[PDB]
RNA sequence: ACCGUGAGGGAAAGGUGAAAAGAACCCCGGGAGGGGAGUGAAAUAGAGCCUGAAACCGUGGGCUUACAAGCAGUCACGGCCCCGCAAGGGGUUGUGGCGUGCCUAUUGAAGCAUGAGCCGGCGACUCACGGUCGUGGGCGAGCUUAAGCCGUUGAGGCGGAG
RNA sequence: AGGUGGAGCCUGGGAGUGAGGGCGCGAGCGAUAACGUCCGCGUCCGAGCGCGGGAACAACCGAGACCGCCAGCUAAGGCCC
RNA sequence: GGGGGAUGACCCCAGGCGGUAGGGGAGCGUUCCCGAUGCCGAUGAAGGCCGACCCGCGAGGCGGCUGGAGGUAAGGGAAGU
């Protein structure tokens, strides 16, 4: 539906059943999730130290009791185990799915191919004053196959491609635009 | 009114304590003979912390004599953790419980 | 993943402490038996919580006698006569009366004695 | 000015000094309201009569406020590994002793 | 540094300030250290000198103490003392009234069974690969290895042995 | 049959103790001796089946502890102090 | 559990509610990663010091004094709690 065409005074495109649809928060986040995930890092606390030194835990029958943990700086107890499998491979289907319905959420904004041409990050200050606001606030670049040159740089960068530009992408709250070839990712859809 | 003092004071906080607990709240000049002719150490000391006391005042805190010690006290701190005979094996240290020494000198 | 619990525990304690009036020499600040002594005091209060209302059931008990007898008789008499009552039955306040308003008390005292014999 | 009726509980010995009164969330709501309170303790100006003589007339007092639990704590504890804590309840809405 | 002949063990201890402008001079004093002046936004920021809590030692004040028992104490009633949430509460208790601490292991515990002198901080059901039920949800044939490519942010997307 | 009323049955995940005593009774042993032990029928306690009583006393008689200090009837047990 | 719940909630009565291993449900603060069309503070971050409003609660808020610079997340996520 209200597939608004850029250039504004120019044409209007149709809404693809796809996007249309309802919503699926659950998956929603999920998509999310299986994001940061496969995308964090890792850490831990000494293997040597935390089980590093010799140790004469002391005889006994003397006034004491006993190279392990529970007397200082040393030991750990179950710490950063770098050996901390961090990944989280969501699932294909899963994923894709998300972005989708995801985007669907986006709809709730049409980048005329013709733009795949403009040649200065001050021509953005332009096609800007075209239609600004707060949602632009969000914004969210993206051409269709080979990014929106210079369009890529400014105080809101980010240039997905009609392929490659998912939820991690904008999914977040956010608001943006896609060069047809963009909706070339819809096909991906 | 004014006051005298001094920390890092090597001595039996306690002992000290008796010190004033005497000459305590009383006429200057007066006790000024208590510690002059009393006994146990501290005195000496104690005395001292009365002169830069009587002084400080008149000098920069001002009416002589008519003065005395509205109040006087001592505190311990800093210790002197001291090592002694290894339980003939393990250490046994005492502590010359450093010693603070404040004391008032206000005018009648 | 540091846990410097810190600042926190300390607090708690303060907590209790408060729970910590100035009771007995020590506990006073006894960050233990401090705490303890508590538990104790508590439950105590409790049982006291329901207690009292008793200590009363009796209190009036005497201040009551003080009179119930005064005139000339006990609380197994009165009582009996009292319940001979019909549109009037109470006990608590009764006392704190016999003493507050002599006449008043004095009264019933009669209507009573009678009801009885 | 000093009477002694009795409500869903004696709670009596009054006249005008509004007496913190047991709940009653059905007639109360009535802010500064008026309502009847059976007697049975006629003590006025040094003259008395059966609390059964009474049980005929009575009084009334204006539904004043809604005292909010006057603090009171209940350390529920025991050496027997059982603790816990709940604060006061009993309020009540206040109301003056409308005597008659 | 330190105990060990040796092989070896193996600590503690960081933080003034915007910068020293780091305290000339005068005072009691053998000095250290304390009294003034001066820097200064503040030095109860002052030289191991940011925050600087508790335990623990002091100095004054309120109340309280000499025919009196229990850690405790908490319920009642009373007098002194203060009412920046006033006709209600603060604090302290004189009496009386009912009261065996606290943890582990125990048939059973006040304990005379053990655990702990006091305070502060560390300190104990975790992660991975499997499998196992339950549940949140994507398609019913469902689902992905490893890798190839794409990668301020770095954007996932193809890979079909299993 | 069922007055009841709220236990019952199967499938399935998660368990704990795997050694207790005390009392009445019916038996075993035992000097019909033990706060002895050994099996049974009910209860009892479970570190709270916390409160009442029997002075004090888990525990034996009564009792089932959501909470309400200045209510009311009783239980068992009591009422010269 | 059940009689209608508009999202609350409200009404009846049935109906208990003492509980350690141990089983099920619900909540609280601790340091971090979001800043799901989120940013406060030199007329104080925060910790500290003290309190007769908010909650069954574990905590909250809020006001007075301290102290030199931070970090808070209305919501979901994580864990050396």
């Amino acid at each position: 539906m209200e597939a608004t065409i850029y250039d504004n005074t120019d044409g209007e495109v149709d809404l693809p059943d796809v996007f249309e649809t309802p919503v699926r928060s659950d998956l929603i986040g999920k998509a999310v999730r299986a994001a940061q995930a496969n995308r964090k890092q890792d850490y831990g606390s000494d293997e040597y130290a935390g089980l590093r030194t010799p140790a004469e835990s002391f005889g006994s029958g003397r006034g004491q009791a006993h190279r392990v943990p529970q007397a200082v700086k040393g030991r750990s107890a179950h710490p950063p185990k770098t050996e901390k499998d961090r990944s989280l491979d969501l699932n294909d289907k899963e994923r894709q799915l998300a972005v989708r319905s995801a985007l669907a959420a986006t709809a709730d904004v049409v980048v005329s191919d013709d733009f795949e041409d403009l040649v200065k990050t001050q021509e953005v200050v332009s096609l800007l004053e075209a239609l600004d606001v707060h949602a632009d606030i969000d914004r969210l670049f993206v051409t269709s196959d080979e990014p929106s040159t210079a369009a890529r740089n400014l105080a809101g960068a980010d240039v997905a491609t009609a392929s490659e530009v998912n939820t991690e992408d904008l999914a977040p709250g956010r608001l943006t635009v896609f060069t047809e070839s963009a909706l070339a990712e819809v096909a991906e859809r | 009114e004014a006051k005298a003092i001094a920390r890092y004071v090597r001595i039996s906080p306690r002992k000290v304590r008796l010190v004033v607990d005497l000459i305590r709240g009383k006429s200057l000049e007066e006790a000024r003979n208590i510690l002059r002719y009393t006994n146990k150490r501290g005195a000496y000391f104690v005395a001292k912390v009365l002169e830069s006391a009587a002084a400080n005042a008149v000098n920069n805190h001002d009416l002589e004599d008519r003065l005395y010690v509205k109040a006087a006290y001592v505190d311990e701190g800093p210790a002197l953790k001291r090592v002694l005979p290894r339980a003939r094996g393990r250490a046994d240290i005492i502590k010359k419980r450093t010693s603070h020494i404040t004391v008032i000198l206000g005018e009648k | 993943p540091r846990a410097k619990t810190g600042i926190v525990r300390r607090r708690r304690h303060k907590k209790v402490l408060k729970r910590a009036k100035g009771f007995w020499g020590s506990r006073s600040k006894q960050y233990r038996n401090a705490f303890q002594t508590l538990l104790n005091a508590a439950t105590y209060e409790y049982r006291d919580r329901r207690n009292k209302k008793r200590d009363f059931r009796r209190l009036w008990i005497q201040r009551i006698n003080a009179g119930a007898r005064l005139h000339g008789m006990n609380y197994s008499t009165f009582i009996n006569g009292l319940k001979r009552a019909n549109i009037d039955l109470n006990r608590k306040v009764l006392a704190d009366i016999a003493a507050r308003e002599p006449e008043a008390f004095k009264a019933l005292v009669d209507a009573s004695r009678n009801a009885r014999q | 000015m000093f009477a002694i009726i009795q409500t869903g509980g004696k709670q009596y010995r009054v006249s005008e000094g509004d007496v913190i009164r047991v709940e009653s969330l059905q007639g109360e709501a009535g802010d500064k309201v008026e309502l009847k309170a059976l007697f049975v303790g006629g003590e006025q100006t040094v003259f008395g009569e059966d609390a059964g003589k009474y049980t005929v007339q009575a009084e009334v007092v204006e539904h004043g406020r809604g005292k909010k639990i006057y603090i009171r704590k209940y350390k529920s504890g025991v050496q027997y590994r059982r603790r816990t804590g709940h604060r006061q309840n009993f309020t009540a809405i206040k109301i003056l002793g409308i005597q008659g």
